[PDB]
């Protein structure tokens, strides 16, 4: 939600099925899927 | 620009108010 500065793009969580629905630019998608792939590491 | 880094012994909890 604070990835975009003070909104434009949006982000929606699913804590039951651990899903992420993001509505925005494709580079934020790609870089934050990479941060997700670094983020789901222990 | 955007980046992500690790920490070995550092705490992002303490460094959040710093940065």
């Amino acid at each position: 939600n604070n990835a975009m500065s003070r909104a434009g793009a949006q982000v929606i969580a699913d804590a039951r099925t651990n899903r992420l629905i993001i509505l925005g630019p494709p580079q934020a998608r790609a870089k934050l899927v990479q941060l997700a792939q670094s983020l789901d590491t222990p | 620009d955007y980046s992500v880094i690790n920490l070995r012994y550092g705490w992002v909890m303490d460094a959040a108010e710093v940065l």
